[PDB]
């Protein structure tokens, strides 16, 4: 009971070890926020408008 | 009545064998599992629209690192079996 209480803590610990492993894993390759231009594209009109 | 279970490597394979060493056999078999647990309901969780799919972001998470839970526990499970054997 009370050592099975506490081996169960011990590897509870263990097992959120690996469970921060796998965090640090996922955010080892992160792509949250892409870089794009996402605006408005080039047509003719613009081509013969005075900008 | 004659089922003479017994009890370097030898013993310490049979020990891991054993369900229940204390120390031991519990974490082994209990780490064991919550891997194949989270596996199970990564593989299941990668269907539902907000989890991983395009069922939420046709508008703009969907973003895809199960795949690599899955590499890590089949690594676990490949290591786990080469121990087997």
């Amino acid at each position: 009971a009370a050592a099975a209480k506490g081996i169960a803590i011990a590897l509870l610990v263990i097992l959120v070890i690996c469970s921060l492993i796998v965090t640090s894993v996922i955010l080892l390759t992160p792509a949250e926020d892409n870089s794009l231009s996402q605006k408005k594209k080039v047509t003719v009109e613009d081509l013969f408008s005075e900008d | 009545d004659a089922d003479t279970d017994t009890a370097a490597r030898q013993r310490v394979w049979r020990a891991f064998e054993n369900p229940h060493t204390s120390t031991m056999a519990l974490v082994f078999y209990y780490v064991t599992g919550f891997f194949i647990a989270v596996s199970v309901i990564a593989n299941v969780v990668e269907t539902v629209p907000c989890g991983s799919s395009p069922g939420h972001i046709k508008e703009l998470r969907y973003a895809v690192a199960f795949f690599c839970l899955d590499t890590a526990c089949v690594m676990i499970f490949t290591v786990e079996y080469l121990l087997r054997l």
